[PDB]
């Protein structure tokens, strides 16, 4: 009823949900793509896929279990889902995969087949997923030569050069008890899980701490992947944002909610209380846009992504959007701040109070790894309601006004002006 | 608006060039760069580009004309001096 957190060597964290009809048990490691290098980039993604390999999944399915794995920038997860009663069967599989097995999943035929699978996977993403590919390039240029610049799926070049040894090296260096948290969500009790874990013994690399490196840094820059054969222009643009556990974490998320998301083809989306919408609908400057406040351990990105077929008016799209951002520093109104509060609460509620145990597992593990605990919506909502117009203006004057930007784009971006023209729009002339 | 004649330059979004693909460009903000603290010394070996590579195309024609000028000027001066009186009358009339 408040999320329990116990440690006996292995940190166990659970979140009991009485309305849930299933249960998820897994392990979340405090290491992701941000802990790789340009040459082993994609190793985590390769691990995810061998864990989700047919051999491993068939074994789990026979037991009535479903496997899930997510590779993020700061973390990595491996979850098993089952009925509330088969919760102990999940632990056995989990125990087996990360303690008993090794040479079973890393066999020549399984590794090569899995490698070939992720290779075609990544190739398709880079070849067809334009909005996400652009967002990945935003991170790449914004944090270039820094941990946060590496794509989570890895790069084709490094992927084709990866061997079983690379996987093992990463596992020995990151899949450690000191860098992990065993999570339990859905319909399960803490005692049931802690005792079932405390039932077994061993340690498997005890006291071993993960590798350390240099911190993430934001660099005003841009990467342009022009492709005149594509039907649209896809653009992502952002300034240095807030890291997780930043004092302005919510103020930044609220600022992003002010401008929000938009889908020109959805009737209700066109009626939102967003001033930018009055400027962009007259000549239909875009098909959609979405503002974000991405937060990581060392840094973050605040900005937006947009897609448009109006290739001759991209300059107006960017101009109007950045002119609106200017407003956060000098003229954002009370009702805009109040509307943002309500919608932010709804966003967080939908994110944290989702009816999915695997989602809760990922969120719970990631947070307890970073701050040792998980913040409740009750506390989050209180912080949000305390945000004032002066807080937004103070934050904007620091993060937005006359600040460097990172830009990424693909498709028909001839109309996207030079860096300086876009950068100049981060402020307004004053007397 | 009235129908206008086709030209070889358009505008942003339809400049009139060929379809571009496969080229990726990267740039860094001027704010993140060294405050132009390397004008001289670092750009001295690159300098004289319009010199070493272009000076002969300028120098030879310049030398030809300057010497042609100096030659004619010295002769005119001679013709109008006491010693040049006889040749002056010869070439003038
Ligand atoms: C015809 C001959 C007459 C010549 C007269 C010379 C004109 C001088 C104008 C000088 C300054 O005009 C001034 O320019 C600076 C930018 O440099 C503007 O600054 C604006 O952009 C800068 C740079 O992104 C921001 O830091 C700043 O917060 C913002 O207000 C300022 O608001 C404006 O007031």
């Amino acid at each position: 009823a408040e999320v329990t957190q116990l440690s006996n060597g292995i940190v166990v964290a659970t979140e009991h949900n009485p309305s849930a009809h299933t249960a998820s048990v897994g392990v979340v490691f405090g290491s992701g793509a941000a802990n790789e290098n340009p040459y082993n980039n994609g190793v985590s993604n390769l691990w995810k896929n061998i864990f989700l390999s047919k051999e491993n999944s068939a074994v789990a399915a026979k037991e009535g279990l479903a496997l899930s794995s997510n590779i993020s920038r700061d973390f990595q997860s491996y979850i098993v889902s089952s009925l509330p009663g088969s919760t102990d069967k999940s632990l056995d599989f989990l125990n087996q995969s990360f303690i008993q097995q090794k040479a079973n999943l890393l066999s020549s035929s399984n590794f090569e087949a899995t490698k070939k699978s992720v290779l075609k996977q990544v190739q398709d993403f880079e070849d067809n997923d334009h909005p996400n590919r652009v967002l990945e390039h935003l991170h790449s240029t914004a944090f270039q030569n820094t941990p946060l610049s590496l794509p989570t799926r890895g790069t084709l070049e490094s992927l084709e050069n990866l061997v079983v040894a690379d996987l093992e090296s990463f596992a020995n260096n990151h899949f450690l008890n000191s860098n992990a948290v065993v999570v339990g969500t859905g319909n399960i009790k803490h005692e049931d899980l802690v005792n079932s874990i405390e039932s077994k013994n061993l340690s498997l690399q005890t006291g071993t701490k993960p590798v350390l490196k240099k911190k993430a840094a934001f660099l005003g820059s841009e990467v342009r992947l022009r492709d005149d054969t594509l039907p649209k222009a896809w653009i992502s643009l952002a300034v240095e944002g807030e890291p997780v556990n930043s004092p302005n974490y919510f103020v930044a998320k609220l600022a992003a909610q002010i401008f929000g998301s938009y889908n020109a083809f959805e009737p209700a989306s066109r009626l939102q209380g967003i001033k930018l919408l009055d400027n962009i609908q007259e000549y239909q400057l875009c098909d959609n846009f979405n503002h974000f406040s991405l937060s990581y351990k060392d840094s973050g990105l605040w900005g937006f992504s947009t897609a448009t077929r109006n290739v001759t008016m991209i300059d107006d799209l960017i101009h109007f959007t950045l002119k609106q951002w200017n407003r956060l520093t000098i003229s954002v109104t009370d009702t805009e701040v109040e509307r943002a509060k309500s919608l932010l609460k709804l966003q967080l509620g939908q994110l944290y109070e989702s009816g999915n145990p695997v989602n809760d597992a990922n969120l719970l593990g990631a947070e307890v790894l970073i701050k040792g605990s998980k913040l409740s919506l009750g506390e989050a909502f209180k912080k949000i309601d305390a945000i004032t117009v002066k807080d937004v203006k103070a934050w904007a004057g620091k993060r937005l006004w006359d600040q460097d930007i990172a830009i990424a784009g693909t498709g028909q971006i001839e109309g996207l002006l030079d860096y300086m023209r876009i950068r100049s729009d981060m402020s307004m002339m004053r007397w | 608006g009235p129908p206008s004649g086709k030209t070889y330059m358009g505008w942003w979004g339809h400049m009139g060039g060929p379809k571009q693909k496969g080229i990726t460009s990267y740039a860094v903000s001027p704010y993140a760069q060294k405050p132009l603290q390397g004008i001289f010394h670092n750009a001295v070996f690159n300098s004289f580009r319009r010199f070493k590579s272009q000076f002969l195309y300028v120098l030879i024609p310049a030398g030809i004309y300057w010497y042609w000028w100096k030659n004619g000027n010295e002769y005119n001066e001679f013709l109008y001096s006491k010693a040049g009186r006889e040749e002056l009358e010869r070439v003038n009339v």
